[PDB]
């Protein structure tokens, strides 16, 4: 998922 | 606001970018996307200056 390669990569 | 100007958004946001995607990743996403992650517009060139991309700033 695209939209979770935005979140959760720049989650930490 | 969240868009508080920090170095730590720095380091994740180079690393966010040249992870693998994000560089080839359209600006009109990573724009709107560093401003809304914290990083107030002094900050997305910073981390763009840093990773360069020099394409569309």
């Amino acid at each position: 998922s695209q939209e979770k390669f935005f979140q959760e990569l720049f989650d930490s | 606001e969240n868009v508080l100007p920090r170095e730590p958004l720095i380091a994740t946001a180079v690393k966010f970018l040249q992870n693998s995607r994000v560089r080839q990743s359209p600006l009109a996403t990573r724009r709107a996307f560093l401003k809304k992650k914290g990083l107030t517009d002094e900050e997305i060139d910073m981390a763009f200056q840093q990773s360069g991309t020099a394409a569309d700033e």
